[PDB]
RNA sequence: CCUCGCAAGAGGUGCACAAUCGACCGUGAGUAAGAGCAUAGCUGUUGGGAGUUCCUGCCGAA
């Protein structure tokens, strides 16, 4: 009541709970995924070979 | 007792790694192939 | 310009951080240029209304792509009619997220659109008029 | 009134009453009540039963209650019902609303798993889609039932291709159902032809057109498309199945 | 006269002519922060400990196999 | 949240971190298995996660899984590592199947090192006893 | 992301009873607006 | 961004904005689908009586 939730106002005149801009807090889930690597190019080595 | 079984991306992992492998392998065949016929290119030019 | 938003919120960095990601390793160029949007100051990401994005989609062949607005959408209500389309932006205002969700359309953080499409595909980008 | 006491008793911080709710679950299911109830219902107890997959602990556990929630599609199934009559029995209607608040309730909650929490999840869709496919070869595979479950359940979200199915959950069924098919049928000559009869037998063909449409059309994903054309497409077992 | 040109290479900065990196140590639990690290860090007991602890520290330092910078301060002098 | 909870323990107090001379940081943590202040390291960072700690004689196992987040008072699970090395090793391994290979390798040296500790100091403290 | 909290009573023992947890610790946790806003009010007093 | 194309390209569509072409309102700041307000930081100018400058680095007229 004093702060609110999804459906019920938040006693607060004119107050709503911030928006997330990103909606997932984890961005290992989102990086890894299942279609993005799908998506993605083959990688590198991680650690670049010494050329000339 | 009962066995444990592979994590379920672990396994997509390794598939889409054999398959990335195959193909730099393919086209590691095909480079060392255009290489020779490069420079044979190079070498009548440079005659 | 920048090579990282000014800004020091969390969540807008992990949003770099993805699209930094994508752009490295996606061939398409849509990562690279919301990627490039991101850094931007507040003054070089102005607000688009709901009424541009009923202007974007009224052009031909663009009613089912996905519009994205990197940084805010603020509401009209100089309209009655409005169609249905998932926008994508940063920020929604609650007038705005009143409007699309009321008309069918539906409202996503840039991270769901790139889960969506990691290369873009079927994407609308549009940038607010920077007058002053 | 029962079906919101298992979603809570099911979301409970004790293992033992999440465990006892699964357990009355089981002998609920089995009621004519839970038939005549709308889908409304079917999609409140997936979500009890998805947060009860949530607080699983463990790798062995995880199967276990993987197995659990597979076994919870293979009750409801009757051997007089296939018997009958061909057409489709009201009790595989409420199968089929099972399956569809099933998809619909992993569709909501796919892209909120932690990184770490998505592995059991991936496992569970894997037993639910055996358990599923196991409740059609116990009926025979009806084509009442048949029609009914691709049109209700795949279609709907799964296979639909639409904008707001998460992708991610299309690309893990097309890496489990080819894998699954093969569960269903069970040296590598002798169980190539044995293999090949029962896949003759089954009506995986029907269900192959569904990824054929959707790779058909432009406005699916490029990435979903793509990964389905290459994974299918070019399988060896479709040949091998004449499919 | 001091300029950056007189850097010193980073894979050998910080280190100490018996080569390990020197690390304050204030108590026993912040001497078991460094169990393993024994070939890259040594400990240095500081200034203000007493010296009752320090032979709790040297003792549970020998029992680590961590080598500690300055043994026999404060119980012997120079 | 693993991420959120990170960056705000990396870019301010983490209260159990130490700035040694080098500009390299050190968590005081003592379920830490590398004391050093890292996305890898931090057991409050990471929601999956695995050390050798030494209670009395013992060498034991503790986990932490994101199951038991909450709860913190239950969280950490507690292993027994048998006395024979290689059967240490081999229970180390099979606990840790299908586990990311930083918390493992770690994970083992740190064994070595406990062991090689009790060793020693059953060396400094030998007595007449037997 | 829990559904609910199980309450306790003051000796210890779990309560059967569980709450549904609020919206206000699904919201953004963001160290400089806290860190700003702490600054500006500190400064008051 | 979509299709075709291995690729170059063929196109299709078009944010911001520009280019000229005009309509209307009233010849521009134009309209014909607005962005501002508030707070904090740094900081330019005008001001009200109104010698050197801890260490290192960086960019750089004439
Ligand atoms: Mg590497
Ligand atoms: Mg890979
Ligand atoms: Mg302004
Ligand atoms: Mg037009
Ligand atoms: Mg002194
Ligand atoms: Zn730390």
């Amino acid at each position: 009541q004093v702060w609110g939730s999804e459906t019920v106002a938040s006693s607060k005149v004119g107050y709503t709970l911030p928006s997330h801009i990103i909606s997932t807090s984890d961005v290992t889930r989102i990086i890894n995924s299942s279609e993005i690597q799908s998506a993605i190019r083959p990688a590198g080595q991680a650690t670049q070979k010494r050329t000339h | 007792a009962e066995k444990i079984l592979t994590p379920e991306s672990q396994l997509k992992k390794s598939k889409a790694q054999q398959k990335t492998a195959e193909q730099v392998a393919a086209e590691r065949a095909a480079r060392k192939a255009a290489n020779k016929e490069k420079r044979a290119i190079i070498l009548e030019r440079n005659a | 310009h920048r090579t990282a938003p000014k800004s020091d919120n969390v969540y807008l960095k992990l949003l770099v951080k993805l699209y930094t990601f994508l752009a490295r390793r996606t061939d398409a160029p849509f990562n690279k240029v919301v990627l490039k949007a991101l850094f931007l100051s507040k003054i070089n990401r102005p607000p688009v209304s709901v009424s541009r994005i009923a202007r974007a989609l009224k052009q031909e062949g663009a009613a089912n792509k996905t519009v994205v607005v990197v940084g805010t959408v603020t509401d009209d209500a100089r309209i009655f009619e409005f169609p249905k389309t998932t926008v994508a932006a940063l920020r929604f205002t609650a007038g705005a997220r009143a409007k699309i969700v009321k008309a069918g359309g539906e409202c996503i953080t840039l991270d769901q659109l790139a889960v969506r499409a990691p290369k873009g595909q079927n994407t609308l980008i549009l940038r607010g008029p920077r007058n002053s | 009134m029962e079906t919101s006491n298992f979603v809570k008793q099911l979301s409970s911080n004790n293992r033992k009453t999440r465990v006892n709710a699964l357990e009355a679950l089981k002998k609920y299911l089995t009621a004519k009540q839970f038939k005549e109830n709308k889908q409304i219902e079917f999609n409140k107890l997936w979500k009890g039963l998805y947060y009860a997959m949530w607080f699983s602990d463990r790798p062995r556990p995880q199967q276990r209650l993987a197995n659990e929630l597979g076994e919870l599609h293979g009750l409801y199934f009757d051997p007089k019902d296939n018997s009958t009559a061909d057409e489709l029995t009201t009790n595989d209607k409420a199968f089929i609303k099972f399956s569809r608040g099933f998809w619909k309730v992993m569709c909501f909650e796919w892209f909120n798993i932690d990184r770490y929490r998505l592995d059991k999840y991936l496992l569970l869709i894997r037993r639910v889609l055996f358990s599923q496919l196991k409740y059609l070869q116990s009926r025979n595979w009806d084509k009442k039932l048949v029609d009914e479950y691709i049109k209700k359940v795949l279609r709907w979200l799964p296979l639909s291709g639409s904008p707001k199915v998460y992708t991610g959950i299309p690309i893990h069924i097309v890496d489990i159902l080819l894998d699954e098919w093969e569960r269903l049928l069970k040296n590598k000559e002798e169980e190539m032809r044995k293999i090949a009869e029962s896949a003759k037998k089954t009506p995986l063909a029907d269900v192959i057109a569904i990824f054929q449409d959707i790779v058909a059309d432009y406005n699916n994903s490029k990435v979903l498309r793509e990964k389905i054309k290459e994974d299918l497409f070019s399988d060896t077992r479709l040949v091998s199945w004449d499919i | 006269q001091p300029k950056i040109g007189y850097g010193s290479n980073k894979k050998t900065k910080f280190l100490s002519p018996s080569g390990h990196k020197t690390f304050l140590v204030a108590n026993v639990k912040d001497l078991e922060t460094l169990t393993m690290h024994t070939k890259t860090y040594a400990a240095e007991i500081a200034h203000n400990i007493s010296a009752k602890n320090r032979v709790v520290i040297l003792a549970r330092a020998k029992a680590l196999g961590i080598k500690v910078t300055n043994p026999k301060g404060r119980l012997a002098l120079e | 949240s693993d991420e959120i909870v990170w960056q705000v323990i990396n870019q301010s107090f983490c209260s159990h971190r130490i700035k040694a001379p080098n500009g390299q940081n050190f968590c005081r943590n003592e379920y830490n298995v590398t004391g050093l202040c890292t996305r890898q390291s931090c057991p409050l960072a990471n929601s999956k996660y695995a050390t050798v700690k030494c209670d009395n004689g013992k060498l034991y196992l503790y986990m932490k899984t994101p199951e038991r987040a909450h709860t913190p008072a239950k969280l950490w699970e507690r292993i027994k590592l048998s006395k024979n090395y290689t059967k240490a090793l081999q229970q180390i391994d099979e606990h840790l199947l299908h586990w990311s290979k930083f918390f493992r390798h770690k994970c083992k040296q740190r064994f070595t090192k406990l062991t090689q500790v009790m060793i020693t100091e059953r060396r400094l403290a030998l007595r007449e006893e037997e | 992301s829990r559904p609910q909290v199980t309450v306790h009573s003051l000796t210890g023992e779990a309560t059967a009873n569980a709450l549904p947890l609020p919206a206000v610790f699904s919201a953004p946790i963001r160290p400089d607006i806290v860190h700003t806003v702490f600054t500006s009010v500190n400064k008051n007093k």
